[PDB]
C-alpha cells in the first residue's frame, strides 16, 4: 500500500510539470494572437476589393 | 393536370435544355487522359459526363466519344 | 462478348487457414502442398472449406508432384463421411520467398485452370508468418490471349475493395505478364468464434490464482529502484527547460524518448499492478475462510 | 443543385434522400451510382401566366449587385511552357554578350537625343516620364461575397436563379404579371396573375411537345 502512495505521489509530480508546461504554451500563444489582430486588419479590406 | 406532376415536369424541361452551360473541353480533357480500354477510367468518365449533361435528352455525349465508347 | 469475369475474394474458413499452416511449417525447407476442396458460389465468393497435404517429393512443386493417382483415393474416403464436395485449386507452400508463383507453378496452374477455370493457386509463407500478421495472398491465371486486350483492368471494376498488397518485387512483374491476385477474407461462424477466444482452463482459474509474495517483493524492490534514475535524468534535464527550441534541449541534455513521459510509464504499470496483487490478495482470504 | 428540404414546408423530400443512401453504395459497386440524378433537383422560379399555362417572359427585379455571379469556366494553358523556355535563354545571354553591349550604349545614345526616341518626343526625359507614386489603394469593387445592395439589375423569367439568391426577387409594380397572393419567397412553380388577357407577350411553350 506503501509503494502503491509513492507511486500515485509520483504520477502527481509530472502530471502537475505538464499542467505548467500547457500553462507556459498559452502564455507564449497570447503575444502571437494580439499580433493576429492588427494583421487582420489589412487583409479584410484587400479581399473585398478583390 | 397540375396535381399529375407531368406539367411541372415538362416545364422543368424547357429550363434545363435552355439554360444549359456545360463543358464541350471536359469530354474532349476526359477522353486523351483517360482510357476507354481501361475499365476503370471508361466508369468514371461515363458516370461523370452523364451528370454533365443530366435533365435534357442529349446526343452530345455519344457524339464527342463515338469511338470511345466501343473500346 | 465472350465471356466476362470480374473480382473474387477468396474466403478461408478458420479449419482451412490453420490446416495449410500446420502443413506448411513442417515440410520445409523442402516445398509443400496439397489440394483445395470446396465449392464455389456467386461471382464474387471462392470458399475454401478444408485442404488436405498430398505426400511431398524431392523434386519440389511442379506438374508431376501433384499426385492424381492419390487424390482420386483420397476422394473416395472424404465420399464415404459427406466431407466431399468438389475441388477448386490448390495450394503450396514457399518458405523465405513472397507470395508469387514461380514459372514451373504457372505450368502447375494451368492445368487445374483448364479443369475449372476458377482456380485458385494459394501460396503460403511460413517462416514469413513469424510477425503477427500472417502473410497469405492468393493468385489465378488470366489467359494468354486477355493481356493483349488489355482486360486486367475488366477484373478491378465493380467495387473499390481493398486492393491490399503485403508483398510486391518479384509479384508485380508476374503479375504483368501472367495473373490477377486476389484478396482474402476469412469465414468463421459464430459457433467457431467462441472455440477460437478460449485458449484457457484460467477464466476462473486466475483470479484467485497467483504468483508467490516473494515475486511481488522482487518487483515491488526492482520498480522502486529504477525510478531513482529515471527521476536523476529528469532533474538534470529540468534545469533547462527555459532555452530556445523543445528538438534542441532533446538533443544536448537527453529529452530523447521523453524522461518524463518514461517515469510516467514506469509508475503506471507498477501502480496497477499492486492494485491487483492486494486485490487478490484480500479476496482469497476473505472469502477462502 | 441538391435540396436536402424544402425551405418553405421545412419537411424532407422522398427523392433526395433516396438518392444519397443509394449513392454511398457506389464504393461497393461501380455501376449501382446514377441515384445521384434523384438527389438534383432543377432549381429556378418559373412563373406560369395562367391564361395559356406556358411560360412568359418578363422582367422582374433582383436587388443584388450586378456581378458576382457567373457561369464557371474552362481551363487551357501549356504554351506557356514553351514560352518560359525561350525567356531563360535570352536573359542568360545578355550576360555571356555583357562585355560587347557596353561600348554599343556609346554609340546609341547620343544618336537619340539628337532626333528623338523612335517617332516621340517623350520618355528619355527620365528613366521613364515619370518618378512619382503609382500606388493606389481601394481601388475596383468591395464585395466578395453578395452581401447586401441597393443596385438593381432586371432578369426574366426561368433563368437559373440559385436558392441563396430567389429571396431577394422581387415582382414589379408596373408590370402586370405579379404573383395571386405575394411570393412564397424560395424557388418552385409560382403562379403569376396576368391583368390583362388582351395585351400578349411572347411565350414559351412546354417543350415535352414541341419533341413531338
Amino acid at each position: 500500500i506503501n509503494i502503491s502512495n509513492n507511486l500515485q505521489k509520483a504520477l502527481t509530480v509530472k502530471t502537475n510539470d505538464e499542467l505548467m508546461v500547457i500553462y507556459i504554451s498559452n502564455l507564449v500563444r497570447s503575444i502571437i494572437a494580439f499580433d493576429d489582430l492588427i494583421e487582420n486588419k489589412i487583409q479584410n479590406k484587400k479581399i473585398q476589393e478583390q | 393536370n397540375i396535381l399529375s406532376g407531368l406539367p411541372t415536369c415538362d416545364y422543368y424541361n424547357t429550363f434545363l435544355l435552355n439554360n444549359k452551360n456545360i463543358d464541350i473541353g471536359l469530354l474532349n480533357k476526359s477522353k486523351s487522359s483517360l482510357d476507354g480500354k481501361f475499365s476503370l477510367f471508361h466508369t468514371a468518365v461515363s458516370v461523370a459526363n452523364g451528370f454533365m449533361h443530366a435533365g435534357t435528352t442529349d446526343n452530345s455525349f455519344i457524339k464527342a466519344n463515338l469511338p470511345w465508347l466501343g473500346k | 462478348t465472350g465471356r466476362d469475369d470480374t473480382k473474387e475474394t477468396v474466403y478461408i474458413s478458420s479449419i482451412a487457414l490453420l490446416k495449410m499452416l500446420k502443413h506448411g511449417r513442417a515440410g520445409v525447407p523442402m516445398e509443400v502442398m496439397g489440394l483445395m476442396l470446396g465449392e464455389f458460389v456467386d461471382d464474387y465468393t471462392v470458399n475454401v472449406v478444408d485442404v488436405f497435404a498430398m505426400p511431398q517429393s524431392g523434386t519440389g512443386v511442379s506438374v508431376e508432384a501433384v499426385d492424381d493417382v492419390f487424390q482420386a483415393k483420397m476422394m473416395d474416403m472424404l465420399k464415404q463421411t459427406g466431407r466431399d464436395q468438389m475441388v477448386v485449386g490448390w495450394y503450396h507452400s514457399h518458405p523465405g520467398f513472397g507470395c508469387w508463383l514461380s514459372s514451373v507453378d504457372v505450368n502447375t496452374q494451368k492445368s487445374f485452370e483448364q479443369l475449372n477455370s476458377r482456380a485458385v493457386a494459394v501460396v503460403v509463407d511460413p517462416i514469413q508468418s513469424v510477425k503477427g500478421k500472417v502473410v497469405i495472398d492468393a493468385f489465378r491465371l488470366i489467359d494468354t490471349g486477355a493481356l493483349i486486350n488489355n482486360l486486367e483492368p475488366r477484373q478491378t471494376t465493380s467495387n473499390t475493395g481493398l486492393l491490399n498488397k503485403a508483398n510486391i518485387q518479384a509479384l508485380i512483374h508476374g503479375l504483368n505478364r501472367h495473373y490477377y491476385s486476389l484478396n482474402i477474407d476469412y469465414h468463421k461462424t459464430a459457433k467457431e468464434t467462441k472455440m477460437l477466444m478460449n485458449l484457457h482452463k484460467e477464466q476462473w482459474q486466475s483470479g484467485l490464482k497467483m504468483y508467490d509474495y516473494e515475486e511481488k517483493e522482487e518487483s515491488n524492490l526492482a520498480a522502486t529502484k529504477s525510478m531513482v534514475k529515471i527521476a536523476e535524468q529528469y532533474s538534470k534535464r529540468i534545469e533547462e527547460e527555459k532555452e530556445l527550441t523543445e528538438e534542441e534541449l532533446k538533443t544536448r541534455y537527453v529529452g530523447r524518448q521523453d524522461p518524463k513521459k518514461h517515469l510516467s510509464e514506469t509508475a503506471d504499470e507498477t501502480l496497477e499492478n499492486n492494485i491487483v496483487s492486494v486485490l487478490t490478495a484480500g479476496v482469497n482470504s476473505v472469502a477462502i475462510k | 443543385t441538391i435540396q436536402l428540404e424544402n425551405a418553405d414546408t421545412g419537411t424532407l423530400d422522398t427523392k433526395s434522400v433516396v438518392g444519397l443512401v443509394m449513392f454511398s453504395q457506389f464504393w461497393y459497386w461501380f455501376p449501382l451510382a446514377h441515384f445521384l440524378s434523384l438527389s438534383f433537383t432543377p432549381t429556378t422560379v418559373i412563373g406560369i401566366r395562367g391564361s395559356d399555362q406556358a411560360i412568359p417572359k418578363f422582367q422582374m427585379n433582383c436587388y443584388a449587385k450586378e456581378d458576382a455571379f457567373s457561369y464557371p469556366r474552362m481551363y487551357e494553358e501549356a504554351s506557356g511552357k514553351e514560352v518560359e523556355k525561350v525567356a531563360t535563354a535570352v536573359l542568360s545571354t545578355t550576360a555571356r554578350a555583357k562585355a560587347r553591349a557596353k561600348k554599343t550604349k556609346k554609340e546609341k545614345g547620343p544618336n537619340e537625343e539628337e532626333k528623338k526616341k523612335e517617332h516621340e518626343e517623350k520618355e528619355k526625359e527620365r528613366e521613364t516620364n515619370k518618378k512619382g507614386i503609382k500606388e493606389t489603394k481601394e481601388n475596383d469593387e468591395e464585395f466578395y461575397k453578395n452581401k447586401y445592395s441597393s443596385k438593381p439589375y432586371k432578369v426574366d423569367n426561368m433563368t437559373r436563379i440559385l436558392p441563396q439568391q430567389s429571396r431577394y426577387i422581387s415582382f414589379i409594380k408596373d408590370d402586370r404579371f405579379v404573383p395571386v397572393r405575394k411570393f412564397k419567397g424560395n424557388n418552385g412553380v409560382v403562379v403569376l396573375r396576368d391583368r390583362e388577357p388582351k395585351e400578349p407577350v411572347a411565350l414559351i411553350e412546354t417543350v415535352r411537345q414541341m419533341k413531338d
